[PDB]
């Protein structure tokens, strides 16, 4: 319980208006709350409101999924509207944190 | 009830205050403002709105919010300058300190019913 700080962060581009992209969040925070919780923090975008901010991340389609860290970074499209899927994509996610270790070496 | 929700246009002090606050066992989700709905789908425990806004108003965000939750459900706090409004449980005025910001938060948690579920 030592480290502190160290987070991960997701990010989620959609638009505040089309109902799978207003319950995109919905599922989207109930999967990581509970089964991921303290572990990824959740970053959201609504293109309607800043339409440059996703020119500058060059997405051009939402709902999308951006892994910040751990890096590299990632990106993922797709449906977010299914929880199978988003579990499934996050679940992977987990394992590849959880694998980390400091200066291994071997 | 770990949820909490920090809507501020400065990536840089959302991303410290996210990182700690996860560590201490709670989930903080950002989200841009101007989009009360998107509040509203994502109602936390507590909303800290951290100054300046330049896409919205600070009180008309927190006068929405006390219109669609009620005092006793939704708590708010604000990050920044002054923070003498109605609504508002604590304010926490920068530059803020990591201890600081983390003791002024679980202190302003006990309310409502004081219970993790």
């Amino acid at each position: 319980m030592a480290p502190l700080r160290k987070t991960a962060v997701l990010k989620l581009y959609v638009a505040g208006n089309t109902p799978n992209s207003v319950r995109a969040l919905k599922t989207l925070a109930n999967i990581l709350e509970k089964e991921f919780k303290g572990v990824y923090a959740l970053k959201v975008i609504d293109v309607l409101k800043n339409p440059q901010l996703a020119e500058e991340d060059k997405i051009l389609a939402t709902p999308t999924l951006a892994k910040v860290l751990p890096p590299p970074v990632r990106r993922i499209i797709g449906d977010l509207s299914n929880r199978e899927k988003v579990l499934i994509a996050l679940r992977l996610l987990a394992e590849e944190i959880g694998d980390y270790k400091d200066d291994d070496d071997k | 009830e770990g949820r909490i929700v920090l809507v501020s246009e400065d990536e840089a002090t959302s991303t410290l205050i996210c990182s700690i606050l996860t560590t201490a066992g709670y989930q903080v989700i950002w989200l841009v403002d101007g989009e009360v709905e998107r509040l509203l789908a994502l109602t936390p425990i507590a909303v800290l709105l951290a100054e300046p806004f330049s896409y919205g108003d600070v009180q008309e965000l927190v006068d929405q919010l006390r219109q669609r939750c009620t005092p006793e459900q939704l708590k708010i706090f604000i990050l920044g300058s002054k923070g003498n409004y109605q609504g508002v449980d604590r304010y926490i005025p920068l530059p803020i300190h990591p201890e600081s910001f983390l003791q002024q938060v679980t202190m302003g948690l006990t309310s409502l019913a004081t219970s993790a579920q």
